[PDB]
This record gives structure tokens, C-alpha cells and sequence, in this order.
């Protein structure tokens, strides 16, 4: 059958699409992730628990 | 009131 | 006591919704859910109209007891990823065709249409949310069977058939080759009918299967079975 | 769309007997808290009755208690207040007035037309708008104070003050709901804003359809009260 | 034969793109992080458990403003909860009882519901005649669908069983693009905090980076070995774990076209119905098949605690906006609040 | 004497065994998988009957020890009149769950319209109530009574010299306790047995072997142990109403174990209807 052809074809143009993008190294991203989560460390309830008198669920 | 000897789950005596 | 008057006008809003969820939940807990299944379209459009996208569902009354009927027929999709929504319907209903043993799917050139009717049944009746789920099983089609039978044998399906080339034997046969698939004998029970009647007799049968079912099931509640 | 019909109104001797009727047509009856609230021709609203959703929840006003009965009937979708024992003091116009409580609702949301009966022959909240006549020109802003007796800042952090506007020949409708929501319908114009016992009303941008009579209502605790008006002029 | 030119300069292109992902790993994220302190013990409590569902729970939602709640069982049947009072605002019925899915738009008006009825059916929460009717029933899809995400009150995302993510228009309920590409059904969506991308996990092991206002698959990710079921980015929108049923959960980069971080334990042999990260980042709640969810340490890979409680499977998660409450779904008919 | 130390060991550990058989009961229903079946609600109110006899029973044993009973009076009311509260509610309980395991078998469809939890809470109140009105006349008049020898029996002081009294009482709790709930019973499971194998035949369905087998040997064993447990205390009490016995050591015994036989009916009673029951032992298996 013919559509095989278009579907290889889609498939060779999606990969050749997804192949040709800017990559940064790894240890860059790892930077940015503990820089996120060490700046707002102090802003999240769970992994610093909120004192009784501001818990809205008591 | 009666000289009973066998009654509900008990020995009573006279 | 502590709360503003709209508080409290929500508390009772809140009450009077949970007792319309509870009448909604006795009320629906008294209905039979059955769930339909079958190989291709044997005979599941023709049992829909003798007790008459994605999921269909019929409803009918058969004295005093409102039936739940679920059909899962054109949902082209993983079935192991939906299975497990029908885990406490009451009973499951399989249709047979016996007027298959002699024809191929047109998908593969070599399977059986009754090889793939019994494969299917083998996973359905062995899944693990159906351990303790009863199945109705109906053959479809049994005047077709029993003209067909004279021109070819039933060998032609099963290779290791050794009975006469008779109606009887051999739908007795198939009966028992599609029952020993069954391996949770111990937790469930198969119930059989030979269907090709045109008078309203397979619902009966449905009414029957579903009432020893509840009692079956109650006994076990209840601890006597 | 929504309506409330009032009827069963008229001349009345003293110390008869009579029901109005208030028929619901447009929304679900049986979701909905109804009230009653009179307006004497002195130009003041007046609490009269509660009655709540699925009538389990009655409340009447301490002048009204014994003499007067609210009931509905949801099939029909028809409230009734059945009066007893009246006095030259009813001689008033009632209005049927539509309430829903959840999170984030909106009570004292529609106001029926009203019927005319006449008649011949404390621990309450109590607010005050001192001021009785604003004159004021188009196209500058408006300031409406109104001041309660305790405090409206409950402790769940609501504050339960409300807003209306009664137009010349009109019913009155819903301009703020807590103290700072505008109503669905209003423009942005009107704001709202206070805290504790002062409350402002700001009306900027003031145009000639805001002429009319401004009331203040409290519903932390029955009896609901409501405020004196604040009449804008020209 | 162009059948099999055209097959081997796929594997060619294939091998380039693992080329350049394994060139580009320099370092390890155990390797970096090994030399910060621990997260400690976690020991969230429940708080609230709501109550009147008589069916498994399949699905939640949180609102925007962190109190509101929505929740869809197989009942047939939406409630929504106030959280801070357990109390029920609505209780909305459904045509279709066979619910899979559900939504609460961020603008507080519409709730979303859909499952094995093929329609994804929209709600108007707040109408002038005081009851929830249907605004529009959305139908075009083909299989089941498995997840619904709000754009805003007009947009609606939808993923089904039928190998196919779609983008809806409301006002007109018609279909304003079509996403293919995967070879299994999506069972699972999370929208950017942008709200311009989008990524789906299906049954294929592949999760895909689409573009909302081109239609265009940006990059696909792979590392799995079975059905991924669940999936959230990171809140900054450059990474996202993906839960499986091979008793995993993984981390994954935008940026590197990478896989991060494998979080599993020998103890855990059950599936992952739901992941959701924290407020911050640092931790990662998975609801697994065992009965009981796993706090996990988004960084360091180490178990920090554990939320049991429920009787049977969990199914749904949810993290609040504001990050102070976590709520969990089990076939138990139950939520729970902890803190 | 040997009596007393051979037989306040009995009563003692059938004490012991039926508090630990009840409280193990209880504890795996409450809260743990179960209050969500009509059933559990009854098996807990019988757990409930059950252990607060089983409290009751040690009292009587130093009675049976050493002749006379030092507790007081007012501490000898309050053992009789939980007694009685005990024991009918317990026979009552029986009796109701009789009538609903019949109805749910034999009626599957228009009583299971019947059967809810209110209903349910609403039958236990009620048979609560009912055993706490028909123990009145021991509620009433019982008492201590004294004797030459300066001791005394934790009995029924009935008024009057007419032995009427006493005929009447055993008339009254042998019919009400053990002749209509014991009918009741047999022909609930009767009629349940009939129903089986009527439904059996009708569709056709195999092991009909294994399952009426079960049904029917349930049956016999609850119908049998709530016979052998209850019926010689009745033969007995009728047999000294009418007759005119002499005592003896024997006769002391053979009273003895015929009065330990209804607390030993009462112990037996979770392991035949929770113990064994097929639903409770997974919640069972998944606690140990």
C-alpha cells in the first residue's frame, strides 16, 4: 500500500524535526532545578510545616 | 417464700 | 454556636445534598448490572432486541427488578485499562455463536472463530476483578448449527473429537470444552443456554441465572455457603 | 426568565385574617431560602419572615411572632404567609425575596414586584446612615456611609454587610454582597469597602440611573436589620 | 524499495538523537546533590476525610483559590467540597455514570467530567436559576477519555484512549486542533504554568512535548518499560516526573532532552496511579497501587515519608495552589486532607 | 469437697474463653474492614449480649464454691438482672438473625427493600429493649434469703406460700425463651434449605451436592449446639416445679455443669457465626 510510504515518511520528518534542538548540559539543568528549589524553600508549607495559628486546616 | 431447692440458676438451700 | 447564620445554612444545604446521595445510593444499589460481552456480532444485537460510540446501556423491568444491561462492543481500545470499572456488576453474559466452527475471521486466514470466541472467554473468565463474577453463557444460533452439522463435522474445529456427527453430542461437546476453561471452579459458576428461541424465553433465563446469583451471594454474606 | 409574583393583598379590617401568595417561575424553587420584607410607606424596610430550603430552618422578626406563618409549596412552586391577628402597624408593601447559601454564594440575589395590603382604622443589630439626602451633580463620585452597633468581622474572616438601591417605583436590587463583591449585573462603578463597625460605599462616575435610596443590611445574626436610606438627589 | 531506505534513515536519525543525549551528560544529578542536607522525616497528618461517595473514586481536582474541591466516582456523580468545612456545595448527577476524569476550570465557573461515554461533558457552576446544567457536550473523540485539563474558561485539552490528544473550543464545541503522533492510548495530561505547552503519557512508554497553538511535537521522551499513568511538570515548567506500572517514578528535562532521576525501591513491586510535585520542588508525591502514597525527595532520591490510611487502591493526588494541603483519592469512597 | 475446686474451674475458664473468644470478635469488626453489612451490625450486638453475660458469670461461681454468697443484695440484683438481660437478648438476637438471613434468601427481592442499616439499628434497639422489659419479675423480686445454718442463695424471693408462682415463671421463660425462638429458627432454615434447592433445580446449576451440604450441615449444628446447651436446664427446673427432690452431691454437680451449659451456648456463639463465616476470615487472615 501506498500509505505506508507517507507514514515513514511523516515519521523520518518528525524525527529529523526533534533532532535538530539546542541542547544544554546536563549539569546546567541540575543547577537551575536546586537553584529553584532552594529559593523558595521557605515558601512551601509541606516540607517546612506553617506554625497552628496560620494552618488553615488546624 | 417457699422451701425450694432447685430454681433459676441457683441452689438455694432451706 | 461558633458559626455565622450562612454557615449554618450551608451546614444544611450540605445535609439535605448527603440524603439525596443516600436515596440515590439504596435506590441504585436494588439495580442488576450485567455487562455484555461477545466475539465480533454473534449474537448480541439479536439478544438486545429480544429484551429490548462508546458504551451503550439498556434498561428493562422483568418482575419488579429494573435490569442494568451494559454493552462494550465498539470500544477499540486496551481493555485492561477500563476492566476493572465493572467490578461489581452482578453477573456477566457471553454469546456464543455455534454457526462460527466452520468460518475464519477474514483477519487471519487461519484462526478459528471459535478458537477466538474460546480465547477471549479464557481471559475474561480468569481475570482477577472477576474472580467471584458469575457468567451466562448463551450459544446463539442453534438451527443453523444443527443444518450446517449434516454438510460438515465438527472435526474441522476440534481435531480431537471422537463422538457421532449428531446435533446433541455435539453442542454437548462445546458445551463442556467452553465450561472447562473455568479455573475458579471453587468461586464461580457458569450458567448455559442454547437460545435460538424466538418466544421470550431467554430472559427468563436471565431472571433465573440472576436470582440464584443474589442468593448465592447472600448466602455467602451471610456465612451459611 | 426569573420572576416572583406576589397577590393576595388589598383592603384589609383589623384584626382580620389573610394570605399572600408568591408564585416562582423561572428557577428551582426548592434550592432556594425565600424571605419576606415590608416597606412601610415611611420609606423603611422591615424583616418579616425566613423560610428555608427543604423547611426545616423557620425564623420570623419579634413584632411578627405568633401572628404571622410562612409555609411553601415546592410541587407548586407558591409561598405563602399566613397572617393573623393584623394591626394598622402591617400596613405595608411586602416583597418575596429569593436567597441560596453555599461558598461563594450570593443571598438576597432577586427581589419580586411586591403586593399593597392596608389596614384601616433589645439585642438587634442596629446600623445608622446619618445622612437622610445627599443632593449631588452627575459625573462626580459619591460617598455612603453606614456605621453598626457590633462588630460584622466574624471569625472566619467574613464580613456580612450588604448593599441595595431602590429605584423611584421600583424594587430593590443587590449592589454588594460582603462588604466588597459587586453583584452580577451591576457595573464596575460601585465599590465597596470598610472594616469593623465603618462602611463605605463609593459610587464614581455617577450617572442619572443611580437616583434612588440606599440601604444597609446585616446578616451576621437574626433578625436581619437594614439602615434608614440614604437618598441621592439629581 | 523506498520501505526500507526510508526505515533505516529513521534508525539513523535514531541513533544521532541518542548520540547527542549521551554526549551531553557530563555529570549526574546523585552526583551533584550528594552534598546537601536531607530532607528529614515527613509526618503529614490527615486533617479532614470527606465523606459520601458510595463508589470508587476515580478522579479530584483542587480550585484555584486552594478550598474548592471536585471529585467524580462511578456513582455518576460530581461533588464539590469545602475543604475547610466538609461541607458539599454541589452535587452534580451525570447522563453517564462511567466517569474517568474530571476538571475544575481556574476561573472558579465550569467543571469538566468525562469517561468511557466517548463525551466530555462541561458543567455551568454558576447560573441565575440556581441549579448546574450541561453548557456543552464536546464529542469527536473515539475512545475512552482519560484526562481534561482547562486553558481558560473557552479552551478545553482532552486526551483519549483512541491514540489522540485534542484541543477544543467551547463556544462552538468544535475541535480547533488535533494531536497524533502516539502509538497507544493517553491515559495522561498536565498543562505548563505558562499554559503553552503540554506533554501526554501513553501505554506506548513515550511521553511527548506538544506545542498548544501549532499542533507540533517538540520531543518525545522515552526510559520506561510499561504504562505510564501518570504525569506533572516541575513548577517552573523545565522538568516533569511520569509514573508507570513498573513500580517507578521518573525525572525528565525540557532543556537537556533527558532523563534526570529514577526514583524506586526493592519493597515497591504495585504500580503509580497519581504523582504531584510541592510547592517548591523538593517533594514528589506518588500514589501507588500498595494502599499507601510515597513522599519522595525530588533531589536527593530518597524516601521521606509515608501517607497511609486508605483501604484500597489510590487513584487521584493533588497538591493546593498555595502548597499547604495534599488530597488523596482511593476506591474506597474516601478523600483525605493532610498537612 | 472436690466439687467446688473441680467446678469453679470450669465456670472460670469458661469465663475466660468466652471473654477472649468475644473481645477477639469484636475487635476485628470494630473499625478495622467492617460496619458496613446488615450482618456485622447483628453479629456485633450478639457480641455485645455475649460478653456482658460472660462478665456476669464469674459472680455465682464463689456462690457455687462456698455455699453461701457475701457480695451483698444489692450486688445480687444487679447479677440477676443482668442475667436475664443477657441471656434473652441473646436468644432474641439469634431469632432476628434467623429472620433475616430467611429473608434474604428466600425473598431476595421484595425484602431486600426491607433491609437497611436504620432498619437494622432500629430491630437491635428494639431487642434490647424487649429483653430489658421481659426480665421485669426478676428485676423485681429477687433478693438474697437466708437459712438456719446462717448462709445464704443469690435466688428469686418470690411473695406468698403458693407455689404458683414459680410454675408460672418457668412456664413463662421456657415458653418465651425457648419455644418460639427455637421454631422460629427451624423453620427460617427450613424454608431457606427448600428455597436452595428449588433455585438449584430451576436453572439447572451443578454442585448442588456441595452446596446444600453446607446449608444443611450449618443448620444442624447451630440448631443442635442452641439445643444441647439450652434444653437440660429447662428439663431440670420444670422436673423440681413439679416433682419433690432430695439433694446430693450428684445432683449438685449434675446442676452445676446443666447451669454452665448456657454460658458455654453463649461462648460457642462467635465461633459459629463469625469464626467460620467465609466473609469475616479474610478480615481475619488480613489481621494475622
Amino acid at each position: 500500500n501506498t500509505a505506508s510510504i507517507a507514514q515513514a515518511r511523516k515519521l523520518v520528518e518528525q524525527l529529523k524535526m526533534e533532532a535538530n534542538i539546542d541542547r544544554i548540559k546536563v549539569s546546567k539543568a541540575a543547577a537551575d532545578l536546586m537553584a529553584y528549589c532552594e529559593a523558595h524553600a521557605k515558601e512551601d508549607p509541606l516540607l517546612t510545616p506553617v506554625p497552628a495559628s496560620e494552618n488553615p486546616f488546624r | 417464700a417457699g422451701c425450694k431447692n432447685f430454681f433459676w440458676k441457683t441452689f438455694t438451700s432451706c | 454556636c461558633t458559626l455565622s447564620a450562612e454557615d449554618k445554612a450551608a451546614v444544611e444545604r450540605s445535609k439535605m445534598i448527603d440524603r439525596n446521595l443516600r436515596e440515590d445510593g439504596e435506590k441504585a444499589a436494588r439495580e442488576v448490572k450485567l455487562l455484555l460481552l461477545g466475539a465480533g456480532e454473534s449474537g448480541k444485537n439479536t439478544i438486545v432486541k429480544q429484551m429490548k460510540t462508546g458504551i451503550v446501556e439498556t434498561h428493562f423491568t422483568f418482575k419488579d427488578l429494573h435490569f442494568k444491561m451494559f454493552d462494550v462492543g465498539a470500544q477499540r481500545s486496551e481493555r485492561k485499562k477500563w476492566i476493572h470499572c465493572f467490578e461489581g456488576v452482578t453477573a456477566i453474559i457471553f454469546c456464543v455463536a455455534l454457526s462460527d466452527y466452520d468460518l475464519v475471521l477474514a483477519e487471519d486466514e487461519e484462526m478459528n472463530r471459535m478458537h477466538a470466541s474460546m480465547k477471549l472467554f479464557d481471559s475474561i473468565c480468569n481475570n482477577k476483578w472477576f474472580t467471584d463474577t458469575s457468567i451466562i453463557l448463551f450459544l446463539n444460533k442453534k438451527d443453523l448449527f444443527e443444518e450446517k452439522i449434516k454438510k460438515s463435522p465438527l472435526t474441522i474445529c476440534y481435531p480431537e473429537y471422537a463422538g457421532s456427527n449428531t446435533y446433541e453430542e455435539a453442542a454437548a461437546y462445546i458445551q463442556c470444552q467452553f465450561e472447562d476453561l473455568n479455573k475458579r471452579k471453587d468461586t464461580k459458576e457458569i450458567y448455559t443456554h442454547f437460545t435460538c428461541s424466538t418466544d421470550t424465553k431467554n430472559v427468563q433465563f436471565v431472571f433465573d441465572a440472576v436470582t440464584d446469583v443474589i442468593i448465592k451471594n447472600n448466602l455467602k454474606d451471610c456465612g451459611l455457603f | 426568565d426569573v420572576q416572583l409574583v406576589e397577590s393576595g393583598g388589598g383592603l384589609v379590617q383589623p384584626g382580620g385574617s389573610r394570605k399572600l401568595s408568591c408564585s416562582a417561575s423561572g428557577f428551582a424553587f426548592s434550592s432556594f431560602g425565600m424571605h419576606w420584607v415590608r416597606q412601610a410607606p415611611e420609606k423603611g424596610l422591615e424583616w418579616v419572615a425566613y423560610i428555608s430550603s427543604g423547611s426545616g430552618t423557620i425564623y420570623y422578626a419579634d413584632t411578627v411572632k405568633g401572628r404571622f406563618t410562612i409555609s411553601r409549596d415546592d410541587p407548586k412552586n407558591t409561598l405563602f404567609l399566613q397572617m393573623t391577628s393584623l394591626r394598622s402597624e402591617d400596613t405595608a408593601m411586602y416583597y418575596c425575596v429569593r436567597s441560596i447559601y453555599y461558598y461563594g454564594s450570593s443571598p438576597f440575589d432577586f427581589w419580586g414586584q411586591g403586593t399593597t395590603l392596608t389596614v384601616s382604622s433589645g439585642s438587634d443589630i442596629v446600623m445608622t446612615q446619618a445622612t437622610s439626602s445627599v443632593p449631588v451633580t452627575p459625573g462626580e463620585s459619591v460617598s455612603i456611609s453606614c456605621r453598626s452597633s457590633k462588630s460584622l468581622l466574624h471569625s472566619n474572616g467574613n464580613t456580612y454587610l450588604y448593599w441595595f438601591l431602590q429605584r423611584p417605583g421600583q424594587s430593590p436590587q443587590l449592589l454588594i454582597y460582603r462588604m466588597s463583591n459587586l453583584a452580577s449585573g451591576v457595573p464596575d462603578r460601585f465599590s465597596g469597602s470598610g472594616s469593623g463597625t465603618a462602611f463605605t460605599l463609593t459610587i464614581s462616575r455617577l450617572e442619572a440611573e443611580d437616583v434612588g435610596v440606599y440601604y444597609c443590611m446585616q446578616h451576621l445574626e437574626y433578625p436581619l436589620t437594614f439602615g434608614a436610606g440614604t437618598k441621592l438627589e439629581l | 524499495s523506498e520501505l526500507d531506505q526510508l526505515r533505516q534513515e529513521a534508525e539513523q536519525l535514531k541513533n544521532q538523537i541518542r548520540d547527542a543525549r549521551k554526549a551531553c551528560a557530563d555529570a549526574t544529578l546523585s552526583q551533584i546533590t550528594n552534598n546537601i542536607d536531607p530532607v528529614g522525616r515527613i509526618q503529614m497528618r490527615t486533617r479532614r476525610t470527606l465523606r459520601g461517595h458510595l463508589a470508587k473514586i476515580y478522579a479530584m481536582h483542587w480550585g484555584t483559590d486552594s478550598r474548592l474541591l471536585v471529585s467524580a466516582s462511578q456513582d455518576g456523580k460530581l461533588i464539590i467540597w469545602d475543604s475547610y468545612t466538609t461541607n458539599k456545595v454541589h452535587a452534580i448527577p451525570l447522563r453517564s455514570s462511567w466517569v474517568m476524569t474530571c476538571a475544575y476550570a481556574p476561573s472558579g465557573n465550569y467543571v469538566a467530567c468525562g469517561g468511557l461515554d466517548n463525551i466530555c461533558s462541561i458543567y455551568n457552576l454558576k447560573t441565575r436559576e440556581g441549579n448546574v446544567r450541561v453548557s456543552r457536550e464536546l464529542a469527536g473523540h473515539t475512545g475512552y477519555l482519560s484526562c481534561c485539563r482547562f486553558l481558560d474558561d473557552n479552551q478545553i485539552v482532552t486526551s483519549s484512549g483512541d491514540t489522540t490528544c485534542a484541543l477544543w473550543d467551547i463556544e462552538t464545541g468544535q475541535q480547533t486542533t488535533t494531536f497524533t503522533g502516539h502509538t497507544g492510548d493517553v491515559m495522561s495530561l498536565s498543562l505548563a504554568p505558562d499554559t503553552r505547552l503540554f506533554v501526554s503519557g501513553a501505554c506506548d512508554a513515550s511521553a511527548k512535548l506538544w506545542d498548544v497553538r501549532e499542533g507540533m511535537c517538540r520531543q518525545t521522551f522515552t526510559g520506561h518499560e510499561s504504562d505510564i499513568n501518570a504525569i506533572c511538570f516541575f513548577p517552573n515548567g523545565n522538568a516533569f516526573a511520569t509514573g508507570s506500572d513498573d513500580a517507578t517514578c521518573r525525572l525528565f528535562d525540557l532543556r537537556a532532552d533527558q532523563e534526570l532521576m529514577t526514583y524506586s525501591h526493592d519493597n515497591i513491586i504495585c504500580g503509580i496511579t497519581s504523582v504531584s510535585f510541592s510547592k517548591s520542588g523538593r517533594l514528589l508525591l506518588a500514589g501507588y497501587d500498595d494502599f499507601n502514597c510515597n513522599v519522595w525527595d525530588a533531589l536527593k532520591a530518597d524516601r521521606a515519608g509515608v501517607l497511609a490510611g486508605h483501604d484500597n487502591r489510590v487513584s487521584c493526588l493533588g497538591v493546593t495552589d498555595d502548597g499547604m494541603a495534599v488530597a488523596t483519592g482511593s476506591w474506597d469512597s474516601f478523600l483525605k486532607i493532610w498537612n | 469437697l472436690t466439687s467446688n475446686a473441680v467446678l469453679t474451674f470450669i465456670y472460670f475458664v469458661v469465663c475466660i474463653i468466652g471473654l477472649c473468644g468475644n473481645t477477639l470478635v469484636i475487635y476485628v469488626i470494630l473499625r478495622y474492614a467492617k460496619m458496613k453489612t446488615i450482618t456485622n451490625i447483628y453479629i456485633l450486638n450478639l457480641a455485645i449480649a455475649d460478653e456482658l453475660f460472660m462478665l456476669g458469670l464469674p459472680f455465682l461461681a464463689m456462690q457455687v464454691a462456698l455455699v453461701h454468697w457475701p457480695f451483698g443484695k444489692a450486688i445480687c440484683r444487679v447479677v440477676m438482672t443482668v442475667d436475664g438481660i443477657n441471656q434473652f437478648t441473646s436468644i432474641f438476637c439469634l431469632t432476628v438473625m434467623s429472620i433475616d438471613r430467611y429473608l434474604a434468601v428466600v425473598h431476595p427481592i421484595k425484602s431486600a427493600k426491607w433491609r437497611r442499616p436504620r432498619t437494622a439499628k432500629m430491630i437491635t434497639m428494639a431487642v434490647w429493649g424487649v429483653s430489658l422489659l421481659v426480665i421485669l419479675p426478676i428485676m423485681i423480686y429477687a433478693g438474697l434469703r437466708s437459712n438456719q445454718w446462717g448462709r445464704s442463695s443469690c435466688t428469686i424471693n418470690w411473695p406468698g406460700e403458693s407455689g404458683a408462682w414459680y410454675t408460672g415463671f418457668i412456664i413463662y421463660t421456657f415458653i418465651l425463651g425457648f419455644l418460639v425462638p427455637l421454631t422460629i429458627i427451624c423453620l427460617c432454615y427450613l424454608f431457606i434449605i427448600i428455597k436452595v434447592k428449588s433455585s438449584g433445580i430451576r436453572v439447572g446449576s451443578s454442585k448442588r451436592k456441595k452446596s446444600e451440604k453446607k446449608v444443611t450441615r450449618m443448620v444442624s449444628i447451630v440448631v443442635a449446639v442452641f439445643i444441647f446447651c439450652w434444653l437440660p436446664f429447662y428439663i431440670f427446673n420444670v422436673s423440681s416445679v413439679s416433682m419433690a427432690i432430695s439433694p446430693t452431691p450428684a445432683l449438685k454437680g449434675m446442676f452445676d455443669f446443666v447451669v454452665v451449659l448456657t454460658y458455654a451456648n453463649s461462648c460457642a456463639n462467635p465461633i459459629l457465626y463469625a469464626f467460620l463465616s467465609d466473609n469475616f476470615k479474610k478480615s481475619f487472615q488480613n489481621v494475622l
